[PDB]
């Protein structure tokens, strides 16, 4: 690319308990919804 | 409403040292040490913050938002040379 | 990809503080059937909700 990459980072003091984050993405369709039909059993 | 502040870091800045003799009764002279960069030496670094003083609280350590220098500065040694407020909410 | 899931399995284990969705509701996100399921996790402060 020819220049520089630059970044900066910030912090937050750790809490006593520990707090977390969870992101979810679900995908439906198109004929295979198998998290709750082409299985043998 | 806001209080903007700078933070300087002299960690790697060389010390100048010199004697202070003081009053005739001080038996051993005091050696004064000052971080002082000479031409070419390692410089202090600077970071910039703003705190909202209206939302302070004793329940909670204040939150200082760090405002980061432009990219053209980040690539090498720089200084913060001016701080001017434009409006109640512009800096 | 191909399995099934609880919330007894991994959500009563935590103290849930906030729960937001888009084009779905949390109730649904617990109920429904999916072709695919993605779970990203990280450390993160409530202070930056």
């Amino acid at each position: 690319g020819g220049g520089w990459l630059v970044a900066s980072g910030s912090t937050v003091a750790m809490t006593e308990q520990l707090q977390m984050g969870f992101g979810i993405t679900v995908q439906y369709g198109t004929d295979t919804n198998s998290v709750c039909d082409t299985k043998i059993a | 409403t806001f209080l903007a502040y700078a933070q300087f870091n002299d960690t790697e800045v060389p010390l100048i040292e010199y004697s202070f003799y003081s009053d005739e009764s001080l038996q051993y002279p005091k050696t004064v040490r000052v971080p002082y960069p000479k031409a070419g030496a390692v410089n202090p670094t600077v970071k910039f913050f703003v705190v909202n003083t209206d939302s302070l609280s004793s329940v909670t350590n204040a939150t200082s938002i760090q405002i980061t220098a432009p990219a053209s500065m980040l690539i090498g040694d720089h200084y913060l040379c001016d701080v001017t407020w434009a409006t109640q909410e512009r800096i | 990809t191909n399995c099934n899931y609880n919330l007894t399995k991994l959500l009563s284990l935590f103290s849930v503080n906030d729960f937001t969705c888009s084009q779905i509701s949390p109730a649904a996100i617990a109920s429904n059937c999916y072709s695919s399921l993605i779970l990203d996790y990280f450390s993160y402060p409530l202070s930056m909700k």
